[PDB]
């Protein structure tokens, strides 16, 4: 950012960089408590082509356009570099036997081999995770990943199933349609093999993929290129056949929520303090902040009323479904329709104490399980089971949706869809 | 080119260790349950069959892989478990664990159900992306020493039509062009070809008690595995039914993802089995009108019900004579035999399955809104007037009849 000089050990500061000053005295004067300062006071044709590609990739990943990964949608400014200290809860599940074990990142990076997959609910943070890995590699200050010579972060969001690798990396990773050719890239991949890693985001189906990439999944024994694919649990039926184990993202821990809020704010301690107490007594409501996207919903609200010393426990839900309209919107007939149909499902479920639905219960509600919006509210589970099921994001959210639907029924002027509100109210 | 032969041998060995060759679907591709061939069905029971007259005791793997003969055929029934055996052989060669297969330099696992054009095309697209250094039509010329070094494993013969790839039929028929080892998996309908070659015939039998237990413990959370393995000790019917793979992978599939053990009742185990049996083939069933499909199944129902009253379980071809015999066989409700000891006739999956089928049909008659169907239903119950027979011959039928419907139960209890 223009002239913002940040300290790794305390956050963004020194705005407008006072001219002619001394950074050691300015740092000390502004933050006379920083541990860093306290310590200070106390104290071969393909080969050459591959090298040129490597340098370009590193430059792309460490650039201030790949860093500051739009975390929590704070801004294009207001550096968020100090917010990249929170990780996700990862577990490894077997596709065959009912076995699950917890992991930490140092034990994941050391087990990257052939084809691996990261599964989770919408907004779980799987896209940030893949970018973080590419960033660590490019930096070079993370031994264990330094064995890879080429790392490609690509998004299979609209790429046609006929595009070659050169035509993809030159579009998403490199500045211009140059540096590499299709033959150059293929020659490199078959020489490095184990030292090449692809990070493939936004995966949908095996059919709608570049042929050149699909061949690295289906027959990955003649190449041994390492692939890491991130998918939603609403899919993840297409690639299980090629896996041994799956990395699953678990609920985002409450203590990470606290840290993020503490770092971004702290200017209003009387609000943060109330937050801590509220979720201390209401032990089950800690499950509301299951997905990082809900944390973003809080931050977005807390930045609008920075000096209002009160915690509104439903603000996160009102915010969450407001920001939902700014992702991929279609207010008419889509956003309203998906919320309404999902709301009906939730409303019925909350008077039978279900909190779990099958396909027939879903179908009668008029919910389209293949819609994109009905994945930011609800998740599908197709794990090793005779029959699949659906569940809403953290149950407190279901009650919120049920509440919303009840109001719509009571306010509507259609008798056929209005007396129903009284039917439910009288329960 | 020895360099290419060595790379080919290495690629095959490594291919057979990949998850893409080990992740197996025991129920179908629709139901996302995956078993690992390395830990699942491991110990098959094979018999050496001579002229349909069984003849000799069990021949296990390794043993059967030492006592190899000119091209051999291994057969199943109407479709129980799947052809996991051929995959197991390829795995054993790739690992090198079994010395019986150590003499082989190449093992090729093929699916004839997805093969066309020719041998080189099939191997290239189906198995390995074989390079142009091999695909010059010179491969077989140098390979020819393969007579005693190469094994071909062919699945899905019954799904393959010779017109799709004359080379496959020409080779499986003649064989002497390479004089290599060939093992092909077929069904009972293929007895029409088996007896024409003089080939050693291997029959796939049932499961051992240990095999069924192993699957329950290996692919089911402990708490449910312990419950299920107790229920099986209480019910004699389960101990016998659990010998058949389709009643092993289902009786545990229904509890996958559950947190608590339930006994269910052996009416819903058959119900689940039945529903899957008539659904997994719903695409190929399109060859028969939906209304005709229903009629075919209803006919089978009536046959089972009449069979119970007539004390018969074996239905001669002329007893069924329904034209839609192919539909029932496609479905898998009946097993067809054409053997000398089994002249054209049909049998049910299991004796107790015929009884279930009869029960399902009787209840659907009794609960029908059409008085003709209700009359037929009552006509069957009316025959049951004898305490000594009700508690014996018709005990099973009544249990299934009631289990499938409350309204059917009303009719039964009023009668009894
Ligand atoms: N470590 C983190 N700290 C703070 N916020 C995070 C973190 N990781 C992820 N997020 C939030 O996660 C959101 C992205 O979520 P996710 O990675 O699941 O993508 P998505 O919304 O499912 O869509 P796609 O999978 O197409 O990217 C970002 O808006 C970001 O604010
Ligand atoms: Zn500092």
């Amino acid at each position: 950012i223009k002239d913002i000089v940040q300290c790794f050990s305390c956050g963004g500061c020194l705005e407008k960089w006072q001219e002619g000053d001394d950074p050691l005295d300015d740092h000390t004067r502004c933050f006379p408590n920083c541990p860093f300062l306290q310590n200070m006071k106390s104290s071969a044709q393909w080969f050459q082509e591959a090298k040129n590609l490597n340098e370009q990739l590193r430059a792309a990943y460490t650039s201030a356009s790949f860093r500051h990964m739009s975390l929590l949608d704070i801004s294009s400014d207001l550096a968020t570099d100090h917010l990249l200290g929170c990780d996700l809860s990862i577990a490894s599940k077997h596709i065959s036997k009912p076995v699950q074990e917890p992991l930490v990142l140092p034990e994941v990076f050391g087990n990257l081999n052939s084809v691996m997959c990261v599964e989770g609910e919408a907004g779980s943070g799987k896209t940030v995770l893949l970018k973080k890995i590419a960033f660590l590699w490019a930096s070079g200050c993370c031994p264990l990943l330094n064995r890879f010579q080429l790392v490609f972060y690509l998004s299979l969001s609209s790429t046609r199933p006929d595009e070659g690798l050169a035509s993809i990396i030159c579009d998403q990773l490199l500045e211009k349609e140059g540096s590499v050719t299709e033959m150059c890239v293929r020659n490199i991949i078959q020489q490095l093999k184990n030292q090449v890693l692809f990070l493939l985001d936004d995966y949908k189906e095996i059919c709608s993929i570049p042929q050149v990439i699909g061949k690295l999944i289906q027959k990955n024994h003649l190449s041994r290129t390492c692939l890491l694919i991130a998918v939603r649990t609403n899919r993840a039926r297409d690639i299980r056949r090629y896996l041994e184990t799956i990395l699953e993202i678990k609920a985002f821990p409450f203590y990470n929520t606290v840290c993020i809020l503490r770092k971004l704010f702290s200017h209003n301690m009387t609000r943060l303090r109330k937050f801590m107490v509220y979720f201390g007594k209401n032990q089950s409501l800690q499950k509301i902040q299951k997905t990082p996207l809900f944390v973003a919903a809080i931050c977005a609200h807390w930045f609008q009323y920075p000096f209002d010393p009160s915690f509104d426990d439903v603000a996160v839900f009102k915010s969450y479904m407001e920001r939902l309209s700014l992702r991929n919107k279609a207010t008419a007939e889509i956003l309203k329709a998906t919320v309404s149909s999902c709301g009906e499902l939730a409303l019925k479920g909350f008077f039978s104490c279900c909190f779990e639905f099958n396909d027939d219960d879903l179908a009668e509600a008029g919910v389209d399980e293949d819609e994109d919006l009905t994945m930011c509210l609800m998740s599908k589970f197709t794990a090793q089971r005779l029959r699949p099921f659906y569940r809403f994001l953290s149950p407190a959210f279901q009650e919120f949706l049920a509440g919303m639907r009840l109001i719509e029924l009571l306010d509507s002027d259609r008798q056929e869809h209005q007396d129903l509100g009284l039917y439910h109210l009288k329960q | 080119s020895e360099g290419d032969l060595d790379d080919l041998a290495q690629d095959l060995k490594d291919l057979y260790h990949t998850p893409s060759f080990l992740n197996f679907y025991p129920l179908g591709e629709d139901i996302d349950i995956i078993f690992n061939l390395k830990s699942t069905f491991t110990e098959p029971v094979l018999w050496r069959k001579d002229q349909h007259h069984h003849r000799v005791e069990q021949l296990t793997l390794n043993g059967l892989l030492q006592a190899l003969q000119s091209p051999c055929i291994i057969e199943g029934e109407s479709g129980k478990g799947k052809s996991t055996l051929l995959q197991r052989i390829a795995m054993l060669w790739g690992s090198g664990k079994c010395k019986a297969l150590t003499k082989f330099k190449f093992v090729f696992f093929l699916r004839l159900s997805r093969a066309q054009g020719g041998l080189f095309e099939t191997l290239c697209d189906q198995l390995l992306d074989i390079p142009g250094t091999i695909r010059k039509q010179t491969f077989m010329a140098m390979l020819l020493k393969l007579r005693q070094r190469v094994l071909f494993l062919l699945d899905g013969y019954n799904e393959f039509k010779p017109q799709n790839c004359p080379e496959i039929e020409a080779l499986i028929k003649e064989n002497h062009r390479f004089k290599n080892m060939v093992i092909v998996t077929t069904t009972t309908e293929c007895l029409r070809h088996i007896a024409q070659f003089g080939a050693l015939t291997a029959e796939v039998g049932d499961m051992t008690e240990d095999s069924a237990q192993a699957l329950i413990r290996e692919v089911l959370i402990k708490e449910l595995a312990e419950g299920l393995l107790l229920q099986i000790q209480k019910s004699r019917c389960l101990r016998n039914l659990m010998k058949t793979p389709l009643f092993v992978v289902i009786t545990c599939a229904i509890q996958m993802g559950e947190s608590e053990f339930h006994s269910h009742t052996q009416t819903t185990l058959f119900h689940t089995f039945y529903d899957l049996l008539i659904q997994k083939n719903k695409h190929k069933h399109k060859g028969v009108a939906a209304s005709d499909f229903i009629r075919s199944l209803d006919h089978c129902g009536d046959l089972a019900l009449e069979g119970v009253f007539s004390h018969k379980f074996d239905f001669e071809l002329q007893d069924v004579s329904s034209v839609n015999e192919d539909v029932l066989l496609t479905t898998g409700l009946l097993c067809k035999y054409t053997a000398q000891r089994f002249k054209p006739k049909y049998k049910f999956f299991h004796k107790s399955f015929q009884e279930y089928t009869a029960g399902r049909r009787l209840s659907s008659l009794l609960t029908s809104h059409e008085p003709e169907e209700v009359t037929k239903g009552n006509g069957y119950l009316q025959k049951m007037v004898s305490i000594s027979d009700i508690t014996s011959t018709y005990s099973s039928l009544l249990r299934y009849t009631c289990g499938s419907s409350v309204e059917a139960t009303r009719a039964v209890m009023k009668h009894l």
